RNA sequence: AGAGGAGACAAGUCGUAACAUGGUAAGUGUACUGGAAAGUGCACUUGGACGAACC
RNA sequence: CCCCACUAUGCUUAGCCCUAAACCUCAACAGUUAAAUCAACAAAACUGCUCGCCAGAACACUACGAGCCACAGCUUAAAACUCAAA
RNA sequence: AAUAGGUUUGGUCCUAGCCUUUCUAUUAGCUCUUAGUAAGAUUACACAUGCAAGCAUCCCCGUUCCAGUGAGUUCACCCUCUAAAUCACCACGAUCAAAAGGGACAAGCAUCAAGCACGCAGCAAUGCAGCUCAAAACGCUUAGCCUAGCCACACCCCCACGGGAAACAGCAGUGAUUAACCUUUAGCAAUAAACGAAAGUUUAACUAAGCUAUACUAACCCCAGGGUUGGUCAAUUUCGUGCCAGCCACCGCGGUCACAC
C-alpha cells in the first residue's frame, strides 16, 4: 500500500526559528509541595482545592511573570506515564524535594531520558539533599555541578523570585525557539470528553501557529479546529508555539502524549486511514503467529473502567496490568473508557457479572436505577488510592475463605477393643488424653509416628460406658471412627483440633 | 369519534382572562418613561432614538391638562409634530377626558376631543390618540380665536389621471372588439380617493393596549 | 429457577410397532392396561385381500 | 396373539357426555353431453348460483384464552425454534 | 408475482413452498481523480456555548408567523351555519377560514363477542326502555397521511391554573445510543415575513458557501477497483489441502487427480 502518512516537518531553517517561551514541568514525589510552588507562581490557589489534596491531573498553566509554561506533574508513583510524557515534552524540569525519595528518583530518571536541564527546588526549607543527589548524578553548583539548586519556602513563599530569575536565567542559556509558521506540530497533554464540548484535548504547541479551522491529525484521530481554549475557558484566537491550548473538535479521542500534526485538509482521513491500516498489519502479523501456532496443532472478577481522561485511564490500566494473583482470583479487564458511566458500560458489567469502577466519573438517577435492576455495582472514586482499596477489597471478597486450624488436645492409643453393638464389630480405640482436651464437635487427625493417616470426625466417643462430650487431660476414652478401612495400632497418636473459617486477602500488592 | 372533553384548558383560559382583567395594568404604569435612559421601566424597552429629544422637551397631554378646571374640558390642545409638518391649524377641542386616579401627578389617561385637522373639524368627538407622547402643546384661551382663524383654501385637486400603459391599451382594445369607435381617453376617477397625510390621527377605539 | 413439551443433534441400549396377508391386515373414536413401541373390548372405514364360469 | 373363568360394559328406565376412516373423504339447487373430453389414479368432463372451507411441512386433534352437566374431557385454536422440502 | 429459472424423487406427472434473475433505499467490507446539482442524526433521550424578533417620533403592531419533529393519531376531505382576517372606512358584498352540526375517512387481531346506558318523546314536569353490534359494536396492538402539501405535538402530567422541574423536535454543535453521526460559514445582495408614510431596519427563513461517492449529470494526457468463474448464471490454468482447513442465495463441494476450499 502506497505511504500517505504525514511526518514531522524538518527542522527548522535558523532563519525561520523565532524566539518562543519556555516549558518548565515541576515534578517531585507525593507532598513535596509542587501544586503549592505551581499555586504561589500563578496568584491562584488550588491545591487547597482538590479532593484529598492530591494532584490526580497534568495541567499546563500559561504564566505571565515573561511568560512561561508550567506542567504540573502528579508526584504519586500511580501516574508514571504521566510524568514521563511531562518529561518528553517540557524544556526545564523543576526537581522539587521536601527537605530525596522514590518518584523523586522517577523523575530523576525521567530528565535524564529526556536530556532536559534540571533546577532543583529545596522546598520547606538542603546541603543533605545535594549530597544525596550526588549519587543520582544531580550535582549542584556548590559541588561543581550544571544544574541550579534553589532553597524555597513555597507554603511561605520565600526565595521564590530567586527560582523564577533561575528558571528565566536557564531558559535564555538554552535559546528556545521555534518556526511560528507553517504547518502545526504539537503534543497532547490530555484528553477528555466535555458533555457540551465534544472531544476536547489539552495540547501544547512545539512548531507553527494554530488557529480555528486548521486540520490536525493525532495517532488514529484527526480533527477540525472548532474552539480553542485557555485553562480559563476563554477563546483564544491564535496558538503559538510553547502555548497550552484546549482543542475542541475531534472526530476520535487521541491518545495523551500523541504527536499533532497539521494537515492540508479534511480528505486527514487518508492520513488516519493510513495509520489504522498500519496498526490492523502489525496486529495481523501477530493473529497470523498465534493462528499458525494453532493451526499446527491441529474466582474471576471482571472490571469496568470509566476514568475522567485518558491519563487517568492509563495510570489504572497500569495499576491492573500489575496484578500478579492470578492463581488465586483471575482479574479480567472488561471494557475500559473515557467519560461518564453510560448504558454500554452498565450492559457489559451486567453480562460479565463484572464491576464498574468510575475515577472521577458521574453516574445518573437513571444509570444508578438500571444498574440496582440489573444487579451492576458501580463504585465511583475520586481518589486513586481509594480506587486501588477498594479493588483489593473486591479481589479478597473472590477469593475464598482461609481455614485455620487450632490444636485442642492430644491422646495417644493404648489398647484396641471390638465391641459388638447393632450385630455389628465396632473397631474401639483406648486412649489416654497427655495434653489439651478433646471434644466431640472439634475435628480429630489420626497420627502414625508423625504420618498424617486420618482426618474427619468421631462416630462416637464414650468413656466408662458414658458418653462424654469433653473429656479432659489423663481421662481415658474409647474412640470410634466413621471409616472402618482405619486400622489402629497400639502405639498410634490423635490430634484434635478446631477449624475455623478467616478472611482471606489479596497477595498482590500496588507499591 | 366523541372527543374527550379537556377541561383544564377552558379552566386554564378562565383564570388567564379573570387575572389580566384583574391585573390590568394602568395608564402611568404603561407609559412611565426613565428620562435618564428613555426607557419605560413597565416592559424595559427604549424608545425610538427620533423621540428621544421630544421626551427630553415636551410634554404629555394630561400633563398639560392636570392644571386646568374639569381638567380642560372645552380647551383646544395641539402638537408639536403638527406644527412642524403644518402650517394650518391642527388642534383637538375636548368634550371629555379620563385622567388615571392612580398616577401621583394625575398626568395620565384618556381623553376625547373633536379634531379639527388643516382647519377641517370633524362633526363628531371621538378618542384623542397618541395622548401619552411627548409632543403637546396647549393653545391659550386668548390664542384660541387668533389660532383657529383660518379661512379654506380652495380645493383646487386633480379629478382623473391617466390609465397605465398597459391597461390603457387593453381599455382601447376592448372598446374596438366590442364595436366602440369612441377616441376619449380612457380615465381613473381619483376624486374619490382622498388622500389623508400619514399623520392623520387614526382611530384610538379600536387601538389595542399593552398587556401586563 | 426445579421442571415439562417441541425440534434439531444424532449416539448407545431394550424390543420390532408400521411398510408384503410386515408374519395378529391397517386405521378412526373411545375405555382399560403395559418398560416401550403398543395390546384388548365395542362400533365404524378400505386409505387390504378374498385368487374373481363350474369344479 | 392361542385356551379357560369372571367384571366394568353391551340391555331397560332418567339424566349426562357430543366424539368417529361421523367417508359415498365426492356440499345444496338447476342444467349439458355440445364440444376445446381428459395431468395421474379414482367413481367421465362440465356449466350457472349460493353457502362452508383451504393457502409449504412439522410444531399441532398442541399451549394459552373462552364456552360447555363434560374436571386425565370436548369445540374453537396459535406462536416461537427447525427444514427445503412435505 | 414475469418471457421465467433452480430445487422434492431411482425416475415421471401434479400441487406446493423456498431461493435466483430485476429495481431501489440504509448500513458494513474493499477501493476512490475532478466539476455541477439534488439529498443528508438512529433516537419525542439529555444538552455546554454562540446566534435565531424587531420595527417605529413614544401608542400600537409583530414576536400566534417562518423554522422543527413524527411522539401521539380516523381534528385533514365534502356540505350547512357563521366567528376572526383582507378589500382605508360600510363594503350593505367578495375572498379566506375557526368553532359548531351532518357525512366520508389506515392496517393487523374475533384466541377482542358482547358494550353496559352507550336511546327516544315532552316547553317543562316527567314518561317510554331503549341504543350499538358477526354487514364486526366494544377492546388490544401497529402506524404520521390521501405529499403544490395536510394533520398532530412543541420537556412531562392528552390540556396546563397548577404541579414535576428548568426543557435546542429553530440554526451550528455536543454527550449518551444506534449498523446509522453535515459547518459550532457568511450576507440580508435576491425572494418571503415583521415593522414604518418612507428612505429603510431585522431575520440561522432564505440566499451564496462548507463536509459526505447517498443519487443523477459530465469529463479526464496519466490515473481501477470490487465481486464472480460447478448448475441456475457470463467466465479458471497450475499448485497445496485431504470430510481437515474452508466455501454456499438454493441445489451442494471438500475423504490423495477439487472446474465449487
Ligand atoms: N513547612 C512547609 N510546608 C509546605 C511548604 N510548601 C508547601 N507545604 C505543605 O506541603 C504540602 C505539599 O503537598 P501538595 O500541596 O499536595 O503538593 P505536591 O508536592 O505536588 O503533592 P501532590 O500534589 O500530591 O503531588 C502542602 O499541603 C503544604 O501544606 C513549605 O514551604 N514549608
Ligand atoms: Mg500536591
Ligand atoms: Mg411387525
Ligand atoms: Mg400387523
Ligand atoms: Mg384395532
Ligand atoms: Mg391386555
Ligand atoms: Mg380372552
Ligand atoms: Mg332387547
Ligand atoms: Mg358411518
Ligand atoms: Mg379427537
Ligand atoms: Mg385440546
Ligand atoms: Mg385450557
Ligand atoms: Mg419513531
Ligand atoms: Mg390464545
Ligand atoms: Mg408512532
Ligand atoms: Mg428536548
Ligand atoms: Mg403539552
Ligand atoms: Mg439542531
Ligand atoms: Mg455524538
Ligand atoms: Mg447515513
Ligand atoms: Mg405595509
Amino acid at each position: 500500500r502506497k505511504n500517505k502518512d504525514a511526518v514531522r516537518r524538518p527542522q527548522a531553517d535558523p532563519a525561520l526559528l523565532t524566539p518562543r517561551s519556555p516549558v518548565v514541568t515541576i515534578m517531585g514525589h507525593v507532598d513535596h509541595g509542587k501544586t503549592t510552588l505551581l499555586d504561589k507562581f500563578r496568584k491562584t490557589q488550588v491545591a487547597a482545592v482538590e479532593t484529598g489534596g492530591i494532584t490526580q491531573h497534568i495541567g499546563a498553566f500559561l504564566v505571565s511573570l515573561e511568560k512561561i509554561t508550567f506542567l504540573d506533574t502528579p508526584g504519586h508513583a500511580a501516574f508514571s506515564a504521566m510524568r514521563a510524557r511531562g518529561a518528553q515534552v517540557t524544556d526545564i524540569v523543576v526537581l522539587v524535594v521536601a527537605a530525596v525519595m522514590k518518584q523523586t528518583v522517577e523523575s530523576i530518571q525521567h530528565a535524564k531520558d529526556a536530556q532536559v536541564p534540571i533546577i532543583l527546588a529545596v522546598n520547606k526549607c538542603p546541603e543533605k539533599v545535594k549530597k544525596e543527589l550526588l549519587a543520582y548524578d544531580v550535582v549542584c553548583e556548590d559541588y561543581g555541578g550544571d544544574v541550579q539548586a534553589v532553597p524555597v519556602s513555597a507554603l511561605t513563599g520565600d526565595n521564590l523570585m530567586a527560582l523564577a530569575e533561575a528558571t528565566v536565567a536557564l531558559a535564555e542559556m538554552l535559546e528556545l525557539k521555534a518556526d511560528p509558521n507553517g504547518p502545526v506540530e504539537g503534543t497532547v497533554i490530555e484528553s477528555f470528553t466535555d458533555k457540551g464540548r465534544g472531544l476536547v484535548t489539552t495540547a501544547i504547541i512545539q512548531r507553527g501557529t494554530l488557529r480555528k479551522g486548521s486540520v490536525l491529525v493525532a495517532g488514529k484521530c484527526w480533527a477540525k479546529v472548532r474552539l480553542m481554549f485557555d485553562e480559563n475557558g476563554k477563546t483564544i484566537d491564535e496558538a503559538y508555539p510553547s502555548m497550552p491550548v484546549g482543542i475542541t473538535g475531534w472526530r476520535d479521542l487521541p491518545s495523551a502524549g500523541e504527536e499533532i500534526l497539521e494537515v492540508e485538509s479534511e480528505p486527514a482521513r487518508e492520513v488516519v486511514d493510513w495509520r489504522k491500516y498500519e496498526q490492523e498489519q502489525e496486529k495481523g502479523q501477530e493473529d497470523l503467529k498465534i493462528i499458525e501456532e494453532k493451526r499446527k496443532e491441529h474466582n474471576v472478577l471482571s472490571v469496568i473502567i470509566k476514568g475522567d481522561v485518558d491519563g487517568s485511564v492509563e495510570a489504572i490500566l497500569n495499576i491492573i496490568d500489575t496484578y500478579d494473583a492470578s492463581h488465586e482470583c483471575e482479574l479480567e479487564l472488561v471494557h475500559f473508557g473515557v467519560g461518564d458511566v453510560s448504558a454500554n458500560d452498565v450492559n457489559l458489567a451486567e453480562t460479565f457479572d463484572g464491576v464498574i469502577y468510575g475515577f472521577n466519573v458521574n453516574a445518573g438517577n437513571v444509570i444508578q436505577q438500571s444498574a440496582a435492576k440489573k444487579g451492576v455495582k458501580i463504585k465511583l472514586h475520586k481518589i486513586i488510592y481509594r480506587l486501588v482499596e477498594d479493588l483489593q477489597e473486591e479481589l479478597s471478597s473472590r477469593l475464598p475463605c482461609a481455614v485455620e486450624e487450632h490444636p485442642v488436645g492430644e491422646a495417644s492409643i493404648l489398647a484396641t477393643f471390638s465391641v459388638t453393638e447393632g450385630k455389628k464389630k465396632v473397631p474401639v480405640a483406648g486412649c489416654r488424653v497427655q495434653k489439651g482436651q478433646l471434644e466431640k464437635q472439634k475435628k480429630f487427625k489420626l497420627t502414625r509416628n508423625g504420618h498424617v493417616i486420618w482426618k474427619g470426625s468421631l462416630t462416637s466417643l464414650k468413656h466408662h460406658k458414658d458418653d462424654i462430650s469433653i473429656v479432659k487431660t489423663g481421662m481415658d476414652c474409647g474412640l470410634s471412627l466413621d471409616e472402618d478401612n482405619m486400622e489402629f495400632q497400639v502405639g498410634d497418636r490423635i490430634v484434635c483440633y478446631e477449624e475455623k473459617q478467616i478472611q482471606a486477602k489479596t497477595s498482590w500488592d500496588p507499591g | 369519534k366523541k372527543v374527550r372533553p379537556r377541561l383544564i384548558a377552558e379552566l386554564a383560559r378562565r383564570v388567564r382572562a379573570l387575572r389580566e382583567q384583574l391585573n390590568r395594568p394602568r395608564d402611568s404604569q404603561l407609559y412611565a418613561v426613565d428620562y435618564e435612559t428613555l426607557t419605560r421601566p413597565f416592559s424595559g424597552r427604549r424608545l425610538p432614538v427620533r423621540a428621544w429629544a421630544d421626551v427630553r422637551r415636551e410634554s404629555r397631554l394630561l400633563q398639560l391638562l392636570g392644571r386646568l378646571p374639569l381638567f380642560g374640558l372645552g380647551r383646544l390642545v395641539t402638537r408639536k409634530s403638527w406644527l412642524w409638518q403644518h402650517d394650518e391649524p391642527c388642534y383637538w377641542r375636548l368634550t371629555r377626558v379620563r385622567p388615571d386616579y392612580t398616577a401621583q401627578n394625575l398626568d395620565h389617561g384618556k381623553a376625547w376631543g373633536i379634531l379639527t385637522f388643516k382647519g377641517k373639524t370633524e362633526s363628531e368627538a371621538r378618542e384623542i390618540e397618541h395622548v401619552m407622547y411627548h409632543d403637546w402643546r396647549l393653545v391659550p384661551k386668548h390664542e384660541e380665536e387668533a389660532f383657529t382663524a383660518f379661512t379654506p383654501a380652495p380645493e383646487d385637486s386633480l379629478a382623473s389621471v391617466p390609465y397605465p400603459p398597459l391597461l390603457r391599451a387593453m381599455i382601447i382594445a376592448e372598446r374596438q372588439k366590442n364595436g366602440d369607435t369612441s377616441t376619449e381617453e380612457p380615465m381613473l376617477n381619483v376624486q374619490r380617493i382622498r388622500m389623508e397625510p400619514w399623520d392623520y390621527p387614526a382611530k384610538q377605539e379600536d387601538k389595542g393596549r399593552a398587556k401586563g
